[PDB]
C-alpha cells in the first residue's frame, strides 16, 4: 500500500508544517532593527522548542481533518489497522525529528553564537554537552545538572514520537466525533501539560536522590503506556 | 457464507439499549435490519460492523469467531462498510479513492490492479468523473465512488448504512439498481434505515427489531401482516 | 426563567473555567517557585485576572451551548434576540463587577502584603492610595484598581458579540479566536497601566481602553 | 394574514444556490417547500426564517416589509421555527419550557399565563410528564413539547423544519394530526420536508424548487401530474 499511505502522511505533515510556521511567527511576534536580528536570529532555538507542541497540534488537527471527513472509518473498513495508521502518522512525525537534530547539532549552537553577538547546560548542543561532560567527567564530576540536560535531549526524539502517538490515540477515542475547536483546545491542555510536568520533574530531579534519567523518561514511557491503552480499546 | 449474529447485547448509561438481537444472514442475498428509531436498530447495526464494542454476543461467518476481532480484523475477513456521511476520500481524485482500496489487496498484482480499477470504473460509470477531486463531485457521483471503492477491498457482505439518506424519489432508482447490482456479484447486503417504505422494496428477508430485541422475521410480505410489527412499528395503514 | 435559566448556566461553567485557569495560571507559577502559604497569599492576585478571563469564556460557552443544540433558533425565534440575552445577565455582570472590585479594592493589597512581608504600590492600601493623585506612579495603580473591575462589563457585551457560531463549527469554534480579542484588552490594560507609571500616558486611558472596545464590540453585536 | 415572499434569491462560494424563488402563504393553511436534496429548498427556507442573511428580494406580511428585520423581529410579528434537531432546554422542566416563552408574551398576565400554559400542556396531551426534565424525555414526547413551547409564543406562521425527520410509519400520523391541529388553530404552516410522500398528504398547496427556482405550484394532486416535476424530483413511478 503506497497511495493511502501518502494520503495520511502528507496530510499530517503539511499539518505540523502548517502549525510549525504559525507557531514560530506567533513566537516570534511574542518575543519581540538591533532588537529585530537578535530575535531573528534566534527562530532556530525557538524553532527547537515549538517542535514537540507543534507535532501534538499538528497529528490532532492533520488526523481531526481526516476523522470529521468520516475518512478514517473507510480506511479500517477495508482492512487497515489502528497501528498502521499511528505508523503513517510517526512518518510524518519523524520528519520533525529529523529536523529536531539537524537544529541540534548544526543550526541551533551556530546561531546562538549569532545571536549572542549581537546583543547555561540547556542551551548546549548535544555535540558540545556530550564532549563537555566527557571533558569533566575525566578531571572532575558533573554536576546533576548537565545529567538532567543530557537526558532532556536524548529524550526529545523520544518526547516527541510518544506526543503524536497519544495525539493518534486522543483521535480514534476520546476526541472522536467531536468538534473541530474542541480537539484543538484539548491539544493546548495536553501540551501545557506536558511542559508543565517535563519542567517540573526537571526541577525534581535537581533536588532528590535519583537519576535524573527517571524524571525525564517517566512521563514518556507512561503517556506511551497510556498512549498505547487508548489504542488498545480502539 | 452464512454470518451468524447471537445474542447481541450493549448499555448506554446503564440502560440496554440491545437486548438478545440475533439474526443469519447469507452472501448474495438482500437483508434489511430495520426498526423503530433508537430502539437499537442502529447499534445493532454498528455491533456488527465493530464501531461499538460488544458486551455481549456471538459473531460467525462460517464457523470462524469474528467477535473478539476488531474493526479491521473483520475488515480483512470480507466485511465492508459505506458510512451514512460522506466518506470519499478529499484530496485524492476518484480514480486514486478506487486505486487507494486496490493496492491494499494482496493477491493483485500492478497489471491486474489497473485492469480491475478499469472495470470498476465502468461498473458505476463513475470512469467520467476519474480525474476529478473527491470533494468537487455530485452526491450520487460521490456515493457511487464510495460503493465503488469498498469493493476494492472484496467485500463478501456489504453493510450499508442509511443508504437512502437524503435521497430524492427520482434517483431512488439508483441506489436500488446498485444494491441489486452487489447481490447480482455475490455480495450479501446489509441494509439499515429510516426509510422503511423503499428499504421493505429490495430485501427479501427483513428483521424488525423493537425494544431491544427482534421482533419479527421473514420476508417483507411476512413482515407486513404482523401483528406486533403493524401495532409498533408501521402502523395500521401502511 | 430564561434569566435564571442563563445565570445558571453561566455560573456554573465560569467556575469551572476560573477553578480550570487557577490550577494552569498558578500551578504553571507554582511548579516556577518550586524551582503553600505563598500560593494562598497570591490567591487575589490571580484571580483578579482569572476571573474577567472566566466570566468571558463562560460566557461564550453557554451561548455556544445555545446555538449548537438550537436553543438559540427557538430563542429568536419566539422574539427574544441575542443581545436581549446578554441584556437580561447584567445583573449577574454587576455581582462579578462587585466581587472583582473587592478583589483589586482590598484583597489584592492585602494578600500582596502580607506575601511581601513573607517573601511596592502593588501592595500599598487603598486607603493610603485614594489621594496623592498627582504622582504617576499611584496614579497608574489606583487607576487600575478603579477601573479594573469594569473588565467585567466589557466581558459581557464583549462575549455577546463574538458568540454567533454555526451548528457544524461547533461550541469552541470561536473559542480561540476571542479569547485573544479579550486578551488583546487585558494586555493593553496591563501595557497602560505601565505607560502611566512612566507618566506617558496620563490616567484618562483608562476609560478611553474601555470605550474604545466597548463600542467596537456593541457595533460587532449590532451587525 | 398573507405571507408574501419574492425573489429570493442567495449566492454561495460565488455560486447562486437559490434564484428567483416566490411563493406565498396565507393564514390557516399549510404549504409544502418541497423539492429536490441541495436544490435549494433549504437554503430558501432558510431565508424565510431569518437563519441565513438575504442577498436579494424581499417578503413582505400584510405590506409589512421583513426583510430588514432579523430574525427575533420577526418573531414578535407572528413567524415561528421549528428546528429539525433535538432543540428542548435540555436542562428545564417542560413546564417551565413553556413558560420561559409564555413570560415572553406581554399581554398575559400571571393570572392568565398559568391558565394558557394549563392548557397548553392538556392539548398535547403532555401534562403527566410536565415535571421531568427536558433531556430525559421519549423523542415523540420530546416533539409534542417543543410545539407546545412555540404555540406559547403565539406564532401567526409556522415555519417547520424537517418535522418528519426520524419519525417511525406508527408516529407518523401522530404529526399529521398535531400539523393538521395546527392549521385548525388558524395559524399556517410551511412545511420543509425530505419525506416528499407524507408532506404532501397534509399540504394543500405544495411548492417544487429545482435548480434554484420554484418550478410547480398548487394542489398536490396538481404536482404529480406535472410533468416537469417528474422528470426531476418524482420520477416516472410515484404515488
Amino acid at each position: 500500500r503506497r497511495i493511502v499511505a501518502k494520503h495520511v502522511t502528507k496530510t499530517t505533515a503539511l499539518a505540523m508544517l502548517g502549525t510549525t510556521i504559525v507557531l514560530v511567527i506567533l513566537q516570534v511576534l511574542f518575543t519581540y532593527w538591533q532588537a529585530f536580528l537578535y530575535v531573528l536570529w534566534g527562530a532556530p532555538r525557538y524553532l527547537y522548542e515549538i517542535l514537540p507542541i507543534s507535532a501534538l497540534i499538528g497529528a490532532i488537527l492533520g488526523l481531526g481533518t481526516l476523522a470529521s471527513n468520516s475518512e478514517l472509518i473507510v480506511m479500517r473498513s477495508v482492512g487497515i489497522s489502528l497501528w498502521r495508521i499511528v505508523g503513517w502518522v510517526i512518518r510524518s512525525a519523524l520528519v520533525l525529528v529529523l529536523l529536531s537534530f539537524a537544529l541540534s547539532e548544526w543550526v541551533v549552537p551556530y546561531t546562538n553564537e549569532r545571536a549572542n553577538s549581537v546583543k547555561d547546560p540547556e542551551d548546549l548542543s548535544f555535540s558540545q554537552l556530550v564532549s563537555f561532560m566527557n571533558y569533566m567527567r575525566e578531571y572532575s564530576q558533573v554536576p546533576k545538572t548537565y545529567q538532567l540536560a543530557f537526558w532532556k535531549k536524548v529524550a526529545s526524539p523520544f518526547a516527541l514520537i510518544t506526543l503524536v502517538l497519544v495525539a493518534c490515540s486522543f483521535i480514534f477515542g476520546p476526541l472522536r466525533q467531536q468538534s473541530m475547536g474542541f480537539r484543538l483546545v484539548i491539544a493546548l491542555f495536553i501540551g501545557l501539560g506536558f511542559y508543565y510536568l517535563q519542567d517540573f520533574l526537571g526541577y525534581a530531579s535537581l533536588v532528590y536522590n535519583p537519576s535524573p534519567a527517571w524524571f525525564v523518561l517517566g512521563p514518556i514511557v507512561l503517556m506511551f503506556v497510556a498512549g498505547s491503552y487508548l489504542l488498545y480499546r480502539a | 457464507q452464512t454470518l451468524c449474529i447471537k445474542h447481541l447485547a450493549k448499555n448506554y448509561s446503564k440502560r440496554w439499549v440491545v437486548k438478545d438481537v440475533s439474526f443469519e444472514m447469507q452472501s448474495g442475498q438482500i437483508v434489511g435490519l430495520l426498526g423503530p428509531n433508537g430502539a437499537g436498530k442502529t447499534t445493532s447495526f454498528y455491533m456488527v460492523v465493530g464501531l461499538v464494542r460488544m458486551d455481549k454476543g456471538e459473531i460467525h461467518l462460517d464457523n470462524l469467531d469474528l467477535s473478539d476481532l476488531a474493526m479491521h480484523e473483520r475488515a480483512r475477513k470480507g466485511i465492508g462498510y459505506l458510512p451514512q456521511e460522506a466518506s470519499i476520500f478529499r484530496k485524492l481524485t476518484i480514480a486514486e479513492n478506487i486505486m487507494a482500496i486496490l493496492e491494499t489487496r494482496k493477491d493483485l498484482n500492478k497489471q491486474q490492479r489497473q485492469q480491475r480499477l478499469q472495470e470498476l470504473l465502468n461498473d458505476f460509470k463513475i470512469t467520467h468523473i476519474k480525474d476529478s477531486l473527491g470533494m468537487s463531485v455530485s452526491g450520487g457521483e460521490r456515493r457511487r465512488a464510495e460503493i465503488a471503492r469498498a469493493l476494492a477491498a472484496d467485500p463478501k457482505f456489504m453493510l450499508l448504512d442509511e443508504p437512502f439518506a437524503g435521497v430524492d424519489p427520482i434517483s431512488v432508482g439508483d441506489i436500488k439498481d446498485i444494491i441489486r447490482n452487489l447481490k447480482d456479484r455475490g455480495i450479501g447486503v446489509l441494509i439499515t434505515d429510516h426509510n422503511v417504505r423503499e428499504t421493505l422494496a429490495i430485501c427479501e428477508h427483513a428483521y424488525i427489531v423493537s425494544e431491544g430485541a427482534v421482533i419479527a422475521e421473514g420476508s417483507p410480505q411476512d413482515i407486513l401482516e404482523n401483528e406486533q410489527v403493524r401495532k409498533v412499528y408501521l402502523g395500521d395503514d401502511f | 426563567i430564561i434569566r435564571r435559566y442563563l445565570v445558571k448556566q453561566v455560573v456554573s461553567t465560569s467556575l469551572v473555567v476560573i477553578a480550570l485557569l487557577t490550577l494552569i495560571m498558578m500551578g504553571g507559577r507554582l511548579i516556577k517557585y518550586f524551582g503553600f502559604s505563598i500560593i494562598g497569599y497570591r490567591m487575589p492576585e490571580f484571580l483578579t485576572l482569572i476571573l474577567p478571563l472566566g466570566f468571558f469564556i463562560g460566557l461564550m460557552l453557554v451561548f455556544g451551548r445555545l446555538y449548537v443544540d438550537h436553543e438559540m433558533a427557538v430563542l429568536n425565534g419566539s422574539g427574544i434576540s441575542r443581545i436581549r440575552l446578554g441584556q437580561l445577565l447584567i445583573p449577574l455582570a454587576l455581582v462579578f463587577l462587585v466581587i472583582q472590585g473587592i478583589l483589586m479594592l482590598w484583597m489584592t493589597p492585602w494578600g500582596l502584603r502580607q506575601f511581601d512581608q513573607l517573601s511596592k504600590v502593588e501592595a500599598l492600601p487603598s486607603s493610603k492610595l485614594w489621594n496623592k493623585w498627582n504622582d504617576p506612579v499611584i496614579a497608574s495603580e489606583m487607576g487600575w484598581r478603579v477601573f479594573g473591575p469594569f473588565t467585567i462589563v466589557i466581558a459581557l457585551m464583549m462575549a455577546v458579540a463574538l458568540c454567533e457560531v454555526s451548528p457544524r463549527q461547533g461550541r469552541y469554534y470561536r473559542l480561540i479566536p476571542a479569547i485573544f480579542i479579550f486578551a488583546s484588552l487585558i494586555v493593553l490594560l496591563i501595557a497602560i497601566r505601565t505607560r502611566i507609571s512612566r507618566d506617558e500616558l496620563g490616567v484618562w486611558a483608562y476609560p478611553a481602553a474601555l470605550a474604545v472596545y466597548g463600542i467596537a464590540a456593541a457595533l460587532f453585536s449590532r451587525k
